[PDB]
């Protein structure tokens, strides 16, 4: 368990949890929040 | 060479047997001009690539515009790979001692040495795009096409 | 003929020697380095220019330089 | 051994077709021939620069002589609004019937083609009025192309060879050449327009048969030398007048109308004139301040040597530069091809918004033509002022004579600037392409409405700050209670303010967002091109991977694939590189100033304003939509007069795509092919009685970029040369 | 106003585009059923159509002739007519992320530099020190400020390798 | 009894090094008097994955 | 140690022939020879391209430069552990020897050669190339 741990901690595997999560944080925002193109 | 032959389907079935039936005959979708224009060079610029992309440079604003999107998309990864067809690491094993200067500088300087890609990578970069993109160009401007008239 | 010199920060490594593909270079004894011995260019009528030497020499920076120059058939590295 | 090249033993002596190549290449490189001497070689580029100078005027004589021979400038002038100019005669015995036809227009003889060049304009704006006036001027060129020609060989003889001290006499040059050149040369100009050109514009010929018994102004010289200048700007022409006749004509010589001629829609000719007076006595007083003969005049080593700041900011100052400029042809040269590089860029500006030759502006495709031309001359001269900036490092720079001064500091800091420029152009590009993408997408998904589009507030306030009125800024010239609109209201803001708020007219376009996207992306290309060019000269000296460049010269191939590899590392690689940024972003400009004045052409400018803010809208209503005349020149059911474009389209991109052929694939695969051809030709009977003397070889490595780089060129300008002209003369002409 | 250019809600071109939009929807939905599944997504897609144009309207953007919004870049005109939201309020929203993801980068390369093997340390992240350097970068303007004033930020001219001039 | 201590750290001030103005371990002097006793080990490589180079005595300085 | 003397009758290996061998430049400017003792009959591979078998004892073999004798010699030794050694001919019948030039290869030290191309000096204390400017040819400040 403690190597794969170690595997998930790789720079691929990180980079895809990340930007999944990123990519899935906008798309809600945006989908809560559709069309934003001023603060107001 | 593949780049011709799925040309020159495309224009001879369009012209010579695709087409709607009715009572006085066969229509075809270019109507049978592939046998006078496919023989000049400008006869496929003007008759072929410039007349049939009208579908795919129309098609924002409607369900096919997704289509136009990508074939701007992949005359851009095209035109992109000439960079690295174009050139060569040593110009840019020295663009990134400079790069490495600022970070240096700023004490963010990676652990991992930054290095300019070698000989052979610039190579394989550069002809993995030039395909994609020019490959892509013609996925979206035939099915943008076909799909519209077809 | 290009032009193939040895700088004095050479250890005697023979590997620019070993490496080279016209048997242009060779080793000379020498008492300004631990090996007693320094790179030597006496054939350079036969380098065509490879640099195989080059990518072969350990110091930093280079020890053996070419520079190509004017050519040849030799140089050129032509059969015919 | 070979004789050729005469001046290069190393070249002589190579048994293989490289010795051809290569012997064509170096034949101006001075520097470089066998037994060169610095006084050997100032006479030689001395020589050299009668040489061009002699071409140039017989250039010029042979456009002079084919219009008047072959012209219809006879006929032009009478009706320059509604005819065609002819440049030269066609006799090319592959045409057919249907092709001479087409060809015949504008009431010649028989095919001709049509001028684009705006000769006609200039010349019949300057007071031509007649073929025999341009007969005259042709053999007076070509007369001035002789003597040139001559002054070449009489400076080359034992007695006339000038030392080489005198080439290096830089206070005397420049007090002649900004006196003299420029200042009695715009004098004489001033006396030309004062003299022929504005009586010629009135309806009244002076020629040199009678101009010593007219009088250019009612009062002969008593204002002049009673100093009641004043009289010479009294009863212009009026806005009434018809170029070329005395109907609504005037009587001044020296004017500051500062507007548009009415009719002609281009420059008052008593401005042009009192615009060379003025420099005129600007440059001869200018000339009077550098040290000669007459113990009176600056050095120009005291004034450098003097400035230097006391804190030390700019260390040693420019102590020492006297030497490295005076010394140095490369830093001269340097200097000269990017003055003149920016000079070019801002003809090109000036000349389509200020237009100064008579009908110019309603003939489009010499606008479109003049603009395009020397945007692109101007960019291939601001590449050779970097190129020859970085050959200046490598042979001229010496550091111990520039220790300490602004030059050394440069390269102290190079890391400094190469960083700061690659971050401009990251940033540049990112938001650039970016937001360019952003409003692909929502015209995709039909929301026009969701793109991004930033008025370009910051260029718009100076519209404002000029006399544009259309934006309500209400700012200095626009605002008709300050003080800068109440001083020039009696001289030039009239006519100014008039001139800038028409709309039809391309005197400070309207814009709006479509050009915010556009400038942004020109500012890219000036960035990334001065990043290539200043990164290959800054690290001409040398570098990391390479701390000994200069040692192998400006231009070599590589330092071989150790070290990790080193292809293109020599600063002439980087010009290289440079070129085609070069093209890019002069292609951008291009693009961006013949669509913005298409739509403007056809009234149509919302076109522009709404397409130009997303890519899809450049390629399908600028490229796609204008090709459609030029790609039907020929067609199955004949051809028109739009043929020879049509095939120069196409020829263009032939050009360009055969250059692909020497950038992608490298010398290592033509060398081994090459060698299967000797094979091949010494085995076969009855062929092999035939020999080479020069060896086949492949092209070399340097020379294939070279050749590859010029395919490339040659194929861009004439693909959108064709398309440019096709394009702007059968929408209009 | 600003530019020569008017406020959306009283631009004509303006209410005229929506309208364009709707009939275009509007027109596909009738080949469909009253509650079909087309038929919802098609009047979802309407209803965002109709709140987007009120709310661009509403928060008091400029048109064009064009009929389509204009951003106010200049601070000095954004926050005269009250255009901050656009492009300047934005422009520090979007630096106080880049800021916080850069500062936070530089403070884990540095930790791991005092590592015995710090390139094992950049392909196999340690991903319970980036944790924690990930909430700590929230004050990164703070800290970023900090290190300039104590001279701490730059690294000495002498520490930096240079080629040869 | 020529040279720094071994395991010490030095500064580069070869301009044409690789590591130039930068700091490595001293792995051992020669004292037979030849031209670049001095062996310096980095733990960064240069271009040619060397991490090992020799050095005069005046070309190298005590870390600081 | 003395110079070798070439045998032009000395036996050559089973070979069909290929299309990569000799040019006209053999016949017109130079050629090479390489010579070795087999110890027994083996495979090799010709540079010019295919397989041919060492006949045993002498062997020689002609090639068209200078790059093939030595790329052959390469593989004798490291492989076949054979001491080849080859010459320059020239069209007039001259014979010229080389490689070993002395009888020892040059990787190996020998006492008795002379250091050529040799500078005391390292790459960095090279003069500018302004101060080697115009001394009648393009001159590297590495040449003076
Ligand atoms: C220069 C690049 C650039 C810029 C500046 C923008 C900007 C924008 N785009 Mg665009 N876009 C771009 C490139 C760009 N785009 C590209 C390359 C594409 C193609 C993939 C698109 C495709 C695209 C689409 C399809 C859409 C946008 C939309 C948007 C808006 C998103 C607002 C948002 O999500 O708020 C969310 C609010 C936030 C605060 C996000 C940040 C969250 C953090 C946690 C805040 C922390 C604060 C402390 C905004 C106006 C959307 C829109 O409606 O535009 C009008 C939209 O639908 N863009
Ligand atoms: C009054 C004396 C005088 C004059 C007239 C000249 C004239 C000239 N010298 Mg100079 N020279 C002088 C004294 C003089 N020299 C002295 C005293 C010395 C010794 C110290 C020298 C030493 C010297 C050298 C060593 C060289 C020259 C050269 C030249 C020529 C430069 C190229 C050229 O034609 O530029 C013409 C430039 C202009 C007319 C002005 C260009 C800039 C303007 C602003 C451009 C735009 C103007 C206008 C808008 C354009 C309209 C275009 C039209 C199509 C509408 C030129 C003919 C060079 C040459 O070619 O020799 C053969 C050269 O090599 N001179
Ligand atoms: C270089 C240009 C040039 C030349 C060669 C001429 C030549 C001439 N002009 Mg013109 N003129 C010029 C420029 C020129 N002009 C300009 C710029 C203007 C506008 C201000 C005028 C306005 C003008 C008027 C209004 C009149 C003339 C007249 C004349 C004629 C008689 C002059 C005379 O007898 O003066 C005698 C003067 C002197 C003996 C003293 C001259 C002193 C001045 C300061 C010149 C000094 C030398 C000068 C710096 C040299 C420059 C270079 C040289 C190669 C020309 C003569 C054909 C008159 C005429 O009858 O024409 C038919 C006439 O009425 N000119
Ligand atoms: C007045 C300006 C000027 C002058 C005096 C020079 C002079 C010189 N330059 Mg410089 N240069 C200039 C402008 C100038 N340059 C410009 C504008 C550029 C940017 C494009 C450059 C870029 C440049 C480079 C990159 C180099 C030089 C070099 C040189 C030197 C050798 C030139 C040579 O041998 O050419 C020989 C000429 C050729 C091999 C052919 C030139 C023609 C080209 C290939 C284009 C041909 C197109 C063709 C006609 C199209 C046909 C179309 C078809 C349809 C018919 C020489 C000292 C070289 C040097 O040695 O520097 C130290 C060098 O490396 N120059
Ligand atoms: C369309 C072709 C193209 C493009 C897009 C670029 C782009 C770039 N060039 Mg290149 N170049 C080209 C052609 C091109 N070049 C050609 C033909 C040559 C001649 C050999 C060169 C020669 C050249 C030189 C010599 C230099 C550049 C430089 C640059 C940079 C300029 C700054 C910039 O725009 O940063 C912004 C970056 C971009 C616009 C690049 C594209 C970014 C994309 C859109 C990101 C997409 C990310 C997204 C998540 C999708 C990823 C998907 C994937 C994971 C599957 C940039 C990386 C300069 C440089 O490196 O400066 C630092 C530089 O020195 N170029
Ligand atoms: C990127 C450069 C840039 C440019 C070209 C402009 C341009 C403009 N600004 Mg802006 N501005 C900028 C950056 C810029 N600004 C920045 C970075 C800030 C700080 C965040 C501001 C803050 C600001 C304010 C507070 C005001 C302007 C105003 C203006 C306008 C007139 C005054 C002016 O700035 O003149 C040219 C610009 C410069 C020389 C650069 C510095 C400008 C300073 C920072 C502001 C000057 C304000 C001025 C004294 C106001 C006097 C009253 C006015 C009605 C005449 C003009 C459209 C004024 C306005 O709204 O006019 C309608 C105004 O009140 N600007
Ligand atoms: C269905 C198959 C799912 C995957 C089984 C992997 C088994 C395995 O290799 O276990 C290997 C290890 C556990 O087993 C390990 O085997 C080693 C073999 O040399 C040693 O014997 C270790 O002591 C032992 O712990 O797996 C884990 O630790 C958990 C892996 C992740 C499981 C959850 C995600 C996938 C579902
Ligand atoms: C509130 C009032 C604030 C007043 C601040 C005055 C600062 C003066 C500059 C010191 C700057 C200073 O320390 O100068 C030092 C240095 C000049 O070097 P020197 O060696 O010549 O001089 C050293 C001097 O300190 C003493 O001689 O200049 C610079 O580094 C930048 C110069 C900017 C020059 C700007 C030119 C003017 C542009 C227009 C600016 C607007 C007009 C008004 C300001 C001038
Ligand atoms: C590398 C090198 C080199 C080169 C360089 C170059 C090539 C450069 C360029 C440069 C450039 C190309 C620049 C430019 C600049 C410009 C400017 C600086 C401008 C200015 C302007 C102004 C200031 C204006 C003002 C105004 C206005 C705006 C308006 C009104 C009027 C007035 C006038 C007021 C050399 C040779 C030296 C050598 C060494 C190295
Ligand atoms: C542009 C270019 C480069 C430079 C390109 C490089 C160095 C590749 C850049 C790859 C990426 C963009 C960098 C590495 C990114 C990391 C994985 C971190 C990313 C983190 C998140 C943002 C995902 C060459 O090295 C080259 C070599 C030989 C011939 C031509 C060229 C060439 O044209
Ligand atoms: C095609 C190709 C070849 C093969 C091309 C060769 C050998 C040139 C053949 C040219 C023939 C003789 C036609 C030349 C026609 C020109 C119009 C001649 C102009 C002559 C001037 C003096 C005017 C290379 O040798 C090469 C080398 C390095 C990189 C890329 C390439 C490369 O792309
Ligand atoms: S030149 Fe380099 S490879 Fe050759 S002996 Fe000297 S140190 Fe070794
Ligand atoms: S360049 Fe090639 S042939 Fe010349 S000495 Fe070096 S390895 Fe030998």
């Amino acid at each position: 368990m403690k190597d794969f741990t170690t595997y998930l901690s790789t720079a691929p595997v990180i980079a895809t949890i990340w930007f999944t999560f990123t990519a899935g944080l906008l798309i809600e925002i945006n989908r809560y929040f559709p069309d934003p193109l001023v603060f107001s | 060479s593949l780049s011709i032959v799925i040309f020159h389907f495309s224009w001879k079935m369009q012209s010579d047997v695709w087409g709607t039936v009715t009572a006085s005959g066969v229509s075809h979708i270019t109507g049978g001009n592939f046998a006078q224009s496919a023989n000049t060079i400008n006869g496929w610029l003007r008759d072929f690539l410039w007349a049939q992309s009208s579908q795919v440079i129309q098609s924002y604003g409607s369900a096919l515009s997704a289509y136009g999107l990508i074939f701007l998309g992949a005359h851009f990864v095209w035109a992109f790979s000439l960079m690295f067809l174009f050139s060569g690491r040593g110009y840019w094993q020295e663009l990134i001692e400079s790069i490495v200067w600022a970070h240096n500088k700023l004490k963010v300087a990676p652990a991992i040495q930054p290095r300019a890609l070698s000989i052979t990578q610039g190579r394989a970069v550069g002809v993995a795009h030039y395909l994609l993109g020019g490959i892509a160009t013609t996925w979206s401007f035939f099915l943008a096409r076909i799909i519209s008239v077809g | 003929a290009h032009i193939v010199k040895i700088y004095d920060t050479c250890i005697g490594c023979t590997q620019c020697v070993r490496a080279c593909p016209l048997d242009v270079l060779e080793m000379v004894p020498w008492d300004g380095c631990k090996a007693s011995q320094m790179a030597s260019a006496p054939r350079t009528e036969d380098c065509v220019g490879c640099k195989r030497c080059e990518t072969a020499c350990p110091t930093d920076f280079l020890s053996v330089r070419v520079y190509l120059g004017s050519e040849s058939t030799r140089s050129m590295g032509l059969s015919y | 051994t070979k004789l050729f090249p005469k001046f290069s033993q190393g070249l002589a002596q190579d048994p293989t077709t490289r010795r051809i190549w290569y012997g064509l290449a170096m034949a101006h490189d001075f520097e470089s021939h066998d037994g060169m001497t610095e006084e050997n070689l100032y006479q030689k580029i001395f020589a050299s620069h009668f040489g061009q100078l002699s071409i140039i005027f017989l250039w010029t004589s042979g456009n002079l002589f084919h219009v008047a021979w072959q012209g219809n400038f006879e006929q032009w002038v009478t009706d320059p609004v509604h005819i065609r100019p002819i440049a030269h005669a066609i006799w090319d015995p592959h045409f057919g019937q249907p092709a001479v036809e087409a060809f015949t227009r504008g009431g010649a003889s028989g095919p001709v083609n049509i001028s684009t060049s705006g000769v006609y304009q200039w010349w019949y704006t300057i007071g031509m009025r007649t073929n025999q006036d341009l007969y005259v001027g042709s053999v007076f060129l070509a007369l001035v192309s002789a003597i040139f020609l001559f002054a070449g060989w009489l400076h080359l003889q034992p007695n006339f060879q000038p030392s080489l001290s005198w080439f290096k006499d830089a206070e005397s040059r420049l007090n002649h050449h900004l006196s003299g050149l420029f200042g009695v040369s715009s004098l004489a100009w001033t006396g030309h327009l004062v003299h022929v050109a504005i009586p010629e514009s009135r309806g009244q010929h002076v020629g040199w048969d009678n101009f010593l018994s007219v009088l250019p102004h009612p009062q002969g010289l008593t204002p002049f030398f009673t100093g009641n200048w004043a009289a010479y700007a009294q009863s212009p022409d009026t806005a009434s007048h018809v170029f070329g006749t005395a109907q609504g004509s005037g009587q001044a010589i020296l004017t500051f109308l500062g507007g548009f001629h009415p009719q002609t829609q281009s420059l008052w000719l008593t401005d042009m004139a009192h615009h060379h007076l003025a420099i005129a006595v600007i440059f001869i007083v200018a000339g009077h301040m550098y040290r000669t003969n007459f113990g009176i005049g600056h050095r120009m080593q005291a004034i450098l040597e003097a400035h230097t700041p006391p804190s030390g900011s700019l260390g040693a100052g420019h102590k020492g530069l006297f030497d490295t400029v005076n010394n140095s042809l490369h830093f001269q040269l340097g200097l000269a091809l990017a003055s003149v590089g920016t000079i070019t860029s801002l003809v090109a500006q000036h000349m389509y918004s200020l237009p100064p030759y008579a009908f110019q502006a309603i003939d489009f495709t010499t606008q479109a033509a003049l603009y395009t031309h020397h945007q692109y001359i101007a960019g291939f001269i601001m590449c050779g002022a970097f190129a020859h900036g970085a050959i200046f490092f490598i042979r001229d720079y010496d550091p111990e004579q520039n220790k300490g001064n602004v030059l050394a500091r440069m390269l102290d800091h190079k890391e400094a600037l190469i960083s700061h420029l690659s971050w401009v152009s990251l940033f540049l590009g990112f938001h650039t392409l970016g937001l360019y993408v952003h409003n692909d997408v929502m015209q995709a998904f039909g929301t026009p409405e969701k793109q991004i589009l930033i008025e370009p507030v910051f260029a718009q306030w100076i519209q404002a700050a000029h006399g544009k009125a259309l934006y309500g800024f209400d700012f200095l010239l626009s605002s008709k209670t300050s003080a800068a609109f109440a001083n020039g209201q009696s001289l030039w803001l009239p006519g100014w303010l008039d001139a800038i708020n028409n709309n039809q007219n391309s005197l400070f376009l309207t814009i709006g967002p479509g050009d915010f996207l556009v400038h942004h992306a020109i500012a890219l290309g000036l960035h990334t091109t001065t990043l290539i060019l200043v990164k290959g000269a800054l690290d001409a000296r040398g570098s990391k991977l390479m701390p000994d460049k200069k040692d192998f010269g400006y231009s070599f191939p590589c330092d071989g694939p150790g070290r990790g590899g080193t292809c293109d590392i020599s600063a002439y690689d980087a010009f290289y590189l440079a070129v085609f940024w070069m093209l890019n972003t002069i292609g951008w400009v291009t693009f961006y100033w013949h669509w913005k004045h298409l739509t403007l052409w056809q009234g149509n400018v919302a076109q522009f304003d709404e397409s130009s803010t997303y890519l899809m809208g450049w390629l399908r209503d600028y490229l796609w939509l204008n090709s459609s005349q030029l790609i039907n020149g020929y067609n199955p059911f004949g051809m028109n007069s739009l043929s020879v474009w049509a095939w120069t389209f196409l020829f263009g991109h032939l050009i360009y795509a055969t250059g692909f052929m020497f950038l992608i694939s490298w010398r290592g695969y033509w060398q081994e092919l090459i060698e299967t051809l000797v094979w091949a030709h010494e085995k076969t009977p009855l062929a092999n009685l035939v020999y080479w003397k020069d060896k086949p070889v492949a092209l070399s490595i340097v020379q294939a970029r070279l050749v590859g780089l010029a395919h490339f060129s040659v194929g861009y300008i004439f693909t959108y040369a064709a398309f440019l002209i096709a394009s702007t003369s059968g929408r209009f002409g | 106003d600003i530019a020569g250019l008017t406020p959306c809600s009283e631009s004509k071109a303006y209410a005229k585009l929506e309208k364009k939009e709707l009939k275009t929807l509007e027109k596909r939905l009738k080949q469909y059923e009253a509650d079909s599944a087309p038929a919802v997504a098609l009047k979802a897609t309407m209803e965002r159509t109709k709140a987007r144009f009120a709310n661009y309207a509403k928060a008091g953007l400029l048109c064009g002739n064009d009929g389509l919004p204009h951003l106010i870049a200049d601070p000095g005109l954004a926050l005269k007519y009250g255009h901050a939201g656009e492009v300047f309020i934005p422009t520090f929203g979007f630096l106080y992320v880049a800021g916080y993801i850069g500062y936070v980068g530089r403070q884990y390369l540095i930790a791991v530099k005092g590592e015995a093997k710090p390139t094992d340390k950049e392909i196999i992240i340690d991903v319970p020190l980036a944790t924690k350097l990930a909430w700590q970068g929230a004050g990164w303007p703070l800290a970023a400020v900090q290190e300039l004033q104590r001279g701490t930020l730059l690294e000495k001219e002498e520490n930096i390798t240079v080629s040869p001039r | 009894e020529v040279g720094p201590k071994r395991g010490s750290l030095v500064k580069i001030l070869r301009p044409e090094s690789y590591w130039f103005n930068q700091v490595g371990k001293v792995v051992s002097v020669d004292q037979s008097g030849v031209r670049y006793p001095v062996v310096v080990r980095f733990e960064n490589q240069n271009y040619a994955g060397v991490t090992t180079n020799n050095y005069a005595l005046d070309e190298v300085v005590a870390a600081k | 140690w003395t110079v070798p003397t070439l045998n032009p009758d000395t036996p050559s290996p089973i070979f069909g022939g290929s299309t990569g061998g000799l040019l006209r430049k053999a016949q017109t400017e130079e050629f090479y020879v390489i010579t070795w003792e087999a110890k027994k009959e083996q495979i090799f591979e010709m540079p010019t391209g295919g397989a041919a078998i060492m006949r045993q004892g002498p062997n020689l073999l002609k090639f068209g430069k200078k790059e093939q004798c030595l790329a052959l010699t390469t593989q004798l030794r490291n492989k076949f552990k054979l001491t080849p050694c080859f010459y320059r001919v020239f069209p007039d019948g001259k014979v010229q020897y080389l490689h070993p030039a002395d009888g020892v290869y040059p990787e190996k030290v020998n006492a008795g050669r002379v250091g050529a191309n040799q500078n005391m000096r390292r790459i960095g204390q090279n003069v500018n190339p302004i101060k080697v400017k115009f001394s009648g040819r393009m001159m590297s400040p590495a040449e003076i």
